[PDB]
């Protein structure tokens, strides 16, 4: 009865609207109001999942539903399953340790944890939308924030990062639109927007394909697809890295949660079409970016190219149209979203000490750094898919999803079996390289380096804390599987005879 | 119960002991709310700490002010002020 | 880094895939690498004391803060162990976030809190903006010193 | 050929009459899961290590673990209806209709256990997985 | 500054047995365990006071040994790694002699090193069983603390990681706590005709009976 | 009888505390933990030295008797898909378990004394004691997926202790180019696992040997295939081993102390392509051409 995911969704937002009330100088008062807003809204959303959601239901759980504008039959309708929780709590989490890691931000204080909350409501409002105008909203809703996030707290090339960051996301974001327009205009007798009606419409071969498309290009320019990544590296690389954690951990996924949601659940056949020659795209494109790793000599670009590397996983787990494909796709939505938001924070928090960008010149930092170093080398290691953590069980539990594929017969199922495989040749190639030029051999550091130069008690706490899940679902995976096995498998209901 | 004994000609039997067993949902509910009131015991304890580079003169002294790009603006602004400088010297002068 | 002179420019290449450290022949092996440079001591600390020295160096929440920060995680091992309701957790968990952040507000301003150029003025003058943002009210301080935060008016 | 073009293929009904006299099929079967050819010896190791694998699930059963109790009996639920198809199929002509009785009656004791376990009755999954147990025991000492 | 390898007496206001009385005069904290616990005055010659010292280390490690050998094969056994162990029934077990000339060449082997040691005792470096290498120094070991290459092989006596004092009044007390436990298992082994774990389970439950009070 | 096995998870879990308190109190109590240096160590030899009497006493009871015990349990529960994990305990891996034992308390007395002036001394001891785990795990696992598991485990520590010295670049290249060579075996490795498990159906050793065996004999597979998966499965244990063509990690694998050299790379880490190969030998007996390409090689 009670609206728990719209005071979920208007909390964060809300809270931040009122920053602008403090008088007060400095960054103190805002940073421990944006936490206290920030880890509220987490115990919030913890307690809905702890009370209210249930990983046994396939079915829509703790909808809401009120009609804003009558002549697009558009209703504010919120919803969450299997498929939406897991990223509604890592985008909470999330957000909270990049508001705490945010801490030393002394310029325009107020401005960053007001666009750090509207991040925050804007991600959840994504996640947990059962409207497709609504989606289409929420996913506009973050155009602004990253690019004043960027634009004044980036690095050097920040402006120009932001600048085509935001012209590309607008420009999937328009195709996204006529997607929504298309989808929601083919009702014979009202338009209607309700993804719960909308899966059970039938649609003609061309049609469908023209709509797959049209939502397609959108979630191939915000989850990379080649050649539609070119955004990335520019933008991962020249933005702070609280910034970073949201980018690469939780704006990322959202694309692979449009491809589940819309493409995989509403149009099934023109996914069944276009599935096969995603498996090649996303081959090639682990091929591809674990290639343009060792080429990239700064440190930021390196880790961008990997998070583009890792997507391909994603894609795979995607068209491969099994149960333990989208299960393995899933997993490694989790595994990245604590991978690569940790490994950019180290990076940031190394720059912020070393102050050098291009790895042919930081050599010897494990010598007054070595805590970093050791988080470094173990977030690398959860990185280079080793077990005990959860990105070599997302990674065999794709494999697996591709050998039991029934859609691909042998010869195809080879040839992609040995793709990814030649990324896990090539992910140590440029990973450990990376470390081996920024962190061993030896060089004469400044005394003042040896004492108040590693990482304080916050920054160990926040890389901890992000490893601690690593490792939790490296041994364990059915935390996260055993939340959405049901629901995965309604969506692979549709992919059958019937 | 759960045990079973294979004899295989020319090959030492084999015991295999076996027990499904998995996690309840309540149990696996139980390590994410431990989780996430963990993480937010350690977000209050770890900003209430103390930063030590953050907060030494070797950062802010520096210019430093958590941006990412105040080493290079740092630097071409101390170019311009030294430029400015020998504006000034020589207005002076 | 920063220079205040500009730098000579590199005139040779270099290996983007060399290692970064000085050369092998010009490696003092067993220093360089702390190999030989442990020799141990009679005086050697207390393990507990260095425990105490630890935890009291990060600066740790005193009073009823530190009763708080302490008891928080055993008590909800205890509740969760004892089947006790989860919203009685939720709810103190609320509370003990709130009650922190609020304290943690309540606590006086370091000039690491401020912008770069309050950081870089004057010391003196640094000081008393600090003596005084901690007692008079932030609307005193802001109708007193407001104008030293319009950094385009220097 | 590189890829199927239409829907992935369903459930293939068993053409031993081991399935449900109404329906022709039994309701624990799950479609999509992959089934590795081995042949009638494979079929039947299979089947002898699968229904040990269930006689394993006495631990499983519980008032809060009864939905892995539902997926792992339709996992090997489907293995074993699939695998009994292939060995009475391949089996002696007069050695089939014992063992197309002895399936029927398996797949009876599933169907019972499923319906105890969508109830959330603990006893009577406790019932119906005892029936379960000595079907299972006697499947393994008749495919040994 | 680096490693002592020589004892430090206990100075004379260390914490003793019966706090408030004097400490005897023949008692000064030069001895591992020292608590100024001599009702008797037994060590008031100090020859007398070096053999005793030597007789209660070696009671010391004779009774942690028998102590450790009987507790852990017993916690063996009721875990259920050992079928048929008793330590009160192990020396009427069969073997593959007979106890008496077992007792013999275990009477001849244990006389060879217990008469070295005596040697050892009477004149100190008589008996030199660590490796004379050319250019390697033999430090001097004290009576009854040998051990170069085979009774020290961790080096971790001589100023290593805890002080030689505070290692040997270590391993002094709880030689002390395994003789009292040794004579506590061989009165336990007649009284309540029992096993020592299983009468520290009867004990555990219900304290307030099953004790020497009910056999 | 039975009790002894039972309890035998025991053996890879035992040393893995004093890595898991040296790790998390380098990385957070670090003058403390550095504080108890040979207290360390000796936790560590005694834990292994309880691992030892337990495989001795394994060892003594597989010898006079005829039977294997393995142990399962369910590491997953999906709708599509379900993972086991044990232990299996057979006489390979009571010799296995010996060998690594034996050597490796003697490794760690002696590590005592090679690194007395280091100031690595904890971190060396964490990385040991976490090999030995990972080893002790890799030589009693039951399934090929814990098989790989703790072979990617066991490259990792040989990765860290080899490099251990980071500010020597010798070691610096010597590390990573270890780590890339037992990368290529380990890729090979899980190609065959997936191959066989796309065969077969199942990851336990006897019922895939049984299922390959019944499936050559009776020509229902194609032997190219077979053949194939046999080659990517031998690849790992070439290059685990330092065989021929990838032997060139092995050289420079003794930039790293001397303990390590010895019982990684004498003993236990390049015992595993052997082990390996002994624990597949049923599975490459009834493939043609395998038998004369690991004679060859
Ligand atoms: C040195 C200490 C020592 C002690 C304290 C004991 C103590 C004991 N022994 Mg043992 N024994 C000892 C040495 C030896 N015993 C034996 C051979 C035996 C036998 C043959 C028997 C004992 C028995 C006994 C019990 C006597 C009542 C008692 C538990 C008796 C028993 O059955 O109780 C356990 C018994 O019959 N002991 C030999 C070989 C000669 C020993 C050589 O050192
Ligand atoms: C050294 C420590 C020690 C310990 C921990 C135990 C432990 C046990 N004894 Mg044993 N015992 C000991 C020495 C010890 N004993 C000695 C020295 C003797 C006689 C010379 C006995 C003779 C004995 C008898 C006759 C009986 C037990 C029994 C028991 C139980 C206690 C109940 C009781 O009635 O006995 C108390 C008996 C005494 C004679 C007291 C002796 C205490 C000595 C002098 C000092 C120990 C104190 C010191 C503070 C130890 C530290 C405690 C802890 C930190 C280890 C318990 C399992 C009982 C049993 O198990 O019945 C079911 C029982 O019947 N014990
Ligand atoms: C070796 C045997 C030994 C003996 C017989 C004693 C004897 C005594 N000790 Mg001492 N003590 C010893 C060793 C010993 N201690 C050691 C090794 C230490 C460590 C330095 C101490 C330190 C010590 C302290 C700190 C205290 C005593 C106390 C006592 C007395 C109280 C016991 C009692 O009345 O309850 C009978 C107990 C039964 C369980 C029956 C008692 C006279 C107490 C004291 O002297 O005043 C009361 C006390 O407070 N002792
Ligand atoms: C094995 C025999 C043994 C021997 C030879 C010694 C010897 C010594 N003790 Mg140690 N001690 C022992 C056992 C022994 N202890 C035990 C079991 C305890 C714990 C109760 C202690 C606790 C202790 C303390 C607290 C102190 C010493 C100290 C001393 C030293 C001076 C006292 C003396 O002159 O001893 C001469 C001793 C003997 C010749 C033994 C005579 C015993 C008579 C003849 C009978 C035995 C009594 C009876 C059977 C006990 C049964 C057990 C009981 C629970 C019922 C000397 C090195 C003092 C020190 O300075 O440390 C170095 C001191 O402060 N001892
Ligand atoms: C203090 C000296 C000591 C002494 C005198 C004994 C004496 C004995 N032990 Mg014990 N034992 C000890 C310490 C000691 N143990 C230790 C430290 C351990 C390790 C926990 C054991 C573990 C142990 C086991 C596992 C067994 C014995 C058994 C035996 C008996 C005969 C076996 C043997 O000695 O020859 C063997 C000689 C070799 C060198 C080989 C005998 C009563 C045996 C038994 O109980 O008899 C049925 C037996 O099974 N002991
Ligand atoms: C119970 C504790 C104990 C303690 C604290 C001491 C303390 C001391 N002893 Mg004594 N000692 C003991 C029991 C003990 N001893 C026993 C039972 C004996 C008879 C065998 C001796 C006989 C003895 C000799 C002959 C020598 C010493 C020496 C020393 C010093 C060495 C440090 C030490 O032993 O490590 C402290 C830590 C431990 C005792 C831990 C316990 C050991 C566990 C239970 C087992 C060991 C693990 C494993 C099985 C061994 C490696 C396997 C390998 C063989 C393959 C120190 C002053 C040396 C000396 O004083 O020279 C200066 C000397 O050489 N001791
Ligand atoms: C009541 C408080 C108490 C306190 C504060 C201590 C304090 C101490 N004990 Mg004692 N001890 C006590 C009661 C106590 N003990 C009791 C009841 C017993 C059983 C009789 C012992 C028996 C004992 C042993 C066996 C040992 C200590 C040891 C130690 C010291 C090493 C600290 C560690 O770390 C420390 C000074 C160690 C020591 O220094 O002796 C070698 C040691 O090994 N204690
Ligand atoms: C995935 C695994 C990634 C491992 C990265 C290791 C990085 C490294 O060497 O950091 C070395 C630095 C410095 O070591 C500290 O500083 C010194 C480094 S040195 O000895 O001078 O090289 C030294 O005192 C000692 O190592 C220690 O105190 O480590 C730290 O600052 C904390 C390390 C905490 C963990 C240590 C034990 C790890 C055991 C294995 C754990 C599982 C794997
Ligand atoms: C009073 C007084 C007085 C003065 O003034 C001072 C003083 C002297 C100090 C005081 C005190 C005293 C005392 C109390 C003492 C005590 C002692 C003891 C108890 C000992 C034991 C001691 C003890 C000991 C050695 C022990 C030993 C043992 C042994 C070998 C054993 C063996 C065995 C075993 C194992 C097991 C098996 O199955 C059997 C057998 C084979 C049998
Ligand atoms: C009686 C009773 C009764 C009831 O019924 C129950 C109860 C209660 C349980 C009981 C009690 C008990 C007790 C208390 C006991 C105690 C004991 C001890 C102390 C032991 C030790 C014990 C101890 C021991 C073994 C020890 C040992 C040691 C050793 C060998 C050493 C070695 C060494 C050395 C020298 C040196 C080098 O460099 C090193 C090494 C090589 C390392
Ligand atoms: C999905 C998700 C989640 C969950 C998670 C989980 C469920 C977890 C669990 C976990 C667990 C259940 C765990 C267990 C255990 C663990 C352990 C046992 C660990 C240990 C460790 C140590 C001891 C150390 C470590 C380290 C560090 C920290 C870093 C450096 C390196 C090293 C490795 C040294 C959350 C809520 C976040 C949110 C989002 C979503």
């Amino acid at each position: 009865s009670f609206p728990w995911l719209t005071t979920i969704v208007v909390l964060p937002i809300f809270a931040g609207s009122l920053i602008f009330l403090f008088p007060h100088r400095g960054n103190k008062v805002i940073r421990w109001y944006t936490i206290c807003i920030s880890m509220i809204e987490l115990l919030l959303m913890t307690y809905v999942f702890f009370y209210h959601f249930q990983p046994d239901d396939p079915l829509i759980q703790l909808v809401e539903d009120y009609k804003w504008i009558n002549f697009f039959d558009f209703h504010w309708r919120l919803g969450i399953d299997g498929l939406s929780i897991g990223p509604i709590l890592l985008t909470g989490f999330i957000t909270t340790l990049a508001t705490l890691a945010a801490w030393p931000v002394t310029r325009n204080s107020q401005l960053f944890h007001f666009l750090m909350l509207a991040m925050y409501s804007a991600q959840i409002g994504l996640f947990s939308s059962r409207d497709l105008l609504l989606f289409f909203i929420m996913w506009e809703l973050e155009l602004i924030p990253v690019y004043l996030l960027l634009s004044m707290w980036g690095g050097k090339k920040r402006l120009y990062s932001a600048t085509k960051f935001i012209l590309y996301t607008a420009g999937g974001s328009i195709f996204l639109l006529m997607g929504v327009l298309g989808v929601g205009l083919y009702g014979s007798n009202e338009p209607t927007l309700n993804l719960e009606t909308l899966v059970n419409q039938s649609y003609p071969v061309a049609l469908e394909i023209i709509f797959y498309i049209g939502f397609f290009i959108a979630f191939a320019v915000k989850l990379p697809i080649i050649p539609l990544h070119t955004w990335l590296p520019d933008t991962h690389g020249e933005a702070h890295y609280s910034t970073c954690m949201l980018l690469a951990g939780i704006l990322l996924k959202m694309g692979a949660y449009g491809l589940v949601r819309i493409n995989m659940e509403l149009l099934p056949h023109a996914h069944s079409i276009f599935s096969p020659w995603l498996m090649i795209i996303g081959t090639m494109q682990i091929i591809y970016a674990a290639s343009t790793s060792p080429g990239q000599r700064n440190l930021k670009k390196r880790i961008a190219y990997s998070s583009v590397s890792h997507m391909g996983f994603i894609i795979i787990g995607i068209s491969s149209i099994t149960d333990t494909g989208l299960n393995g796709a899933i997993l490694q939505i989790i595994s990245h979203g604590f991978i690569g938001a940790a490994l950019f924070f180290l990076a940031g928090t190394s720059y912020d000490r070393i102050r050098l960008v291009y790895l042919d010149e930081m050599g010897g930092i494990a010598i007054p750094m070595p805590k970093i170093f050791t988080l470094f080398s173990s977030f690398s290691m959860a990185s280079l898919a080793l077990p005990g953590m959860s990105g070599f069980i997302a990674e065999l539990i794709v494999f697996f999803g591709l050998i039991t594929s029934q859609k691909y017969l042998l010869i195809p199922k080879l040839l992609i079996t040995f793709g990814m495989a030649i990324g896990m040749i090539l992910t140590p190639i440029y990973l450990l390289s990376m470390s081996r030029q920024m962190f061993y051999g030896y060089k004469l550091f400044n005394i003042s380096n040896s004492s108040f130069f590693d990482s304080g008690p916050r920054e160990l706490f926040v890389s901890t804390s992000i490893f601690l899940p690593v490792i939790g679902i490296g041994v364990y995976p059915d935390l996260v599987l055993s939340l959405s096995v049901e629901k995965v498998e309604a969506i692979l209901s549709n992919y059958f005879y019937r | 119960m759960a045990v079973l004994v294979e004899h295989v000609e020319g090959q030492r039997d084999l015991i295999t002991h076996k027990s499904i067993w998995h996690l309840s949902d309540a149990a696996i509910k139980n390590v994410y709310l431990f989780y996430m009131m963990f993480t937010c015991w350690g977000c209050c304890v770890f900003g209430a700490a103390k930063d030590p580079y953050y907060d030494s003169e070797q950062y802010r002294g520096d210019g430093g002010d958590g941006t990412g790009h105040w080493v290079y603006e740092k630097q071409e602004d101390i170019e311009e002020a030294g430029r400015a400088a020998l504006w000034r010297e020589e207005l002076i002068e | 880094g920063l220079t205040d002179i500009e730098p000579d420019l590199n005139e040779d290449p270099r290996d983007r895939w060399a290692t970064n450290g000085v050369a092998p022949e010009d490696f003092v092996y067993g220093k360089y690498d702390e190999h030989h440079t442990f020799y141990e001591s009679s005086e050697k600390g207390s393990f507990w004391g260095a425990v105490a020295e630890e935890y009291n160096s990060m600066d740790p929440p005193t009073g009823f803060q530190g009763l708080i920060s302490w008891l928080f995680l055993p008590a909800v091992a205890a509740g969760m162990y004892f089947n006790v309701p989860g919203d009685y957790l939720f709810i103190g968990a609320g509370l003990f976030v709130i009650i922190f952040c609020i304290i943690e507000m309540d606590k006086p301003d370091q000039p690491h809190n401020f912008e770069p150029q309050i950081y870089n003025m004057e010391r003196g003058a640094r000081d008393k903006l600090i003596a005084d943002y901690n007692t008079m009210d932030i609307w005193d301080f802001n109708e007193k010193y407001g104008d030293l935060w319009d950094f385009t008016l220097k | 050929q590189l890829w199927l073009d239409g829907p992935l293929p369903g459930l293939r009904p068993a053409e031993n009459k081991i399935g449900n006299e109404e329906t022709g099929t039994r309701t624990f079967l799950k479609k999509g899961i992959y089934m590795a050819n081995i042949g009638t010896k494979g079929s039947a190791l299979r089947l002898r290590k699968y229904a040990f694998d269930l006689l394993a699930m006495e631990d499983l059963i519980g008032q809060d673990t009864l939905n892995y109790v539902r997926r792992y009996l339709r996992f090997k639920g489907t293995f074993m209806y699939y695998d009994f198809d292939k060995v009475i199929s391949a089996a002696p002509v007069a050695d089939k209709p014992p063992l197309t009785n002895l399936a029927n009656r398996l797949f009876d004791n599933f169907e019972k256990l499923q319906e105890a376990v969508k109830l959330k009755d603990v006893p009577l999954t406790r019932s119906c997985y005892d029936d379960t147990a000595v079907t299972l025991q006697e499947v393994m000492n008749r495919m040994a | 500054g680096g490693i002592s390898s020589v004892c430090e007496p206990l100075p004379p206001d260390r914490p003793l047995w019966f706090p408030g009385s004097t400490p005897p005069q023949w008692l000064d904290g030069s001895l591992p365990g020292d608590f100024g616990f001599d009702p008797l005055g037994l060590g008031s010659d100090p020859e007398t006071l070096r053999w005793f010292a030597q007789a209660e280390l070696m009671h010391s490690r004779w009774a942690m040994l028998a102590v450790a050998g009987i507790l852990i094969p017993e916690w063996l056994e009721s875990i259920g790694l050992m079928e048929n162990f008793n330590w009160y029934d192990a020396g009427s077990r069969e073997y593959f002699a007979d106890p008496t000339t077992l007792f013999v060449v275990q009477l001849a082997l244990m006389g060879w090193v217990e008469g070295r040691r005596w040697a050892d005792y009477v004149n100190p470096g008589c008996v030199d069983i660590e490796p004379k290498l050319p250019n390697r120094k033999n430090p001097k070991p004290d009576v009854g603390y040998p051990g170069g290459l085979w009774f020290d092989f961790m080096m971790w006596g001589r100023g290593s990681p805890e002080p030689v004092m505070v290692l040997r009044t270590k391993e002094i007390k709880n030689g002390r706590l395994a003789m009292l436990a040794f004579v506590g298992l061989c009165f336990q082994a007649v009284y309540t005709g029992e096993g020592p774990l299983e009468n520290l389970s009867r004990h555990v439950a219900d304290p307030g009976h099953c004790n020497i009070f009910s056999a | 009888m039975e009790h002894i096995y039972q309890y035998a998870w025991i053996i890879p879990f035992l040393p893995l505390p004093v890595p898991l308190l040296i790790g998390a109190g380098l990385l957070f109590f670090p003058t403390a933990t550095k504080n108890l240096r040979r207290i360390w160590a000796f936790s560590s030899i005694s834990l292994l030295s309880i691992v030892m009497i337990f495989s001795m006493k394994l060892a003594i009871q597989q010898i006079n008797s005829n039977s294997i015990y393995q142990y399962l349990w369910s590491w997953t529960i999906n709708n599509d898909f379900s993972l086991e994990f044990g232990y299996l305990m057979d006489p390979l891996t009571s010799i296995m378990s010996m060998l690594i034992t034996t050597v490796a308390i003697l490794v760690l007395i002696y590590s005592d004394n090679y690194m007395s002036h280091d100031q690595g001394y904890l971190r060396f001891f964490a990385y040991m004691s976490f090999f030995n785990t990972s080893m002790l795990g890799l030589v009693t696992s039951s399934n090929l997926i814990q098989i790989y598991i703790f072979w990617e485990l066991v490259g990792m520590c040989s990765y860290l202790l080899i490099g251990f010295w980071f500010t020597r670049p010798i070691a610096a290249n010597a590390c990573q180019k270890a780590f890339v060579t037992n990368r290529v075996g380990d890729f090979g490795l899980l190609l065959g696992i997936l191959g066989l498990y796309w065969i077969t159906g199942s990851f336990e050793f006897r019922d895939l040997f049984e299922i390959f065996n019944n499936l050559i004999k009776n020509n229902e597979v194609n032997s190219l295939f077979c053949i194939l998966c046999a080659f990517l499965l031998f690849a790992g244990a070439v290059a685990k081993s330092a065989q021929f063509p990838l032997h060139v990690w092995l050289p420079d694998a003794m930039e790293g102390p001397t303990p390590i050299s010895a019982l990684i790379h004498a003993a236990t880490m390049v015992a595993a392509g052997i082990f390996l190969v002994a624990r597949l030998l049923p599975l490459f007996v009834v493939i043609p051409y395998i038998m004369y390409v690991i004679s060859f090689i």
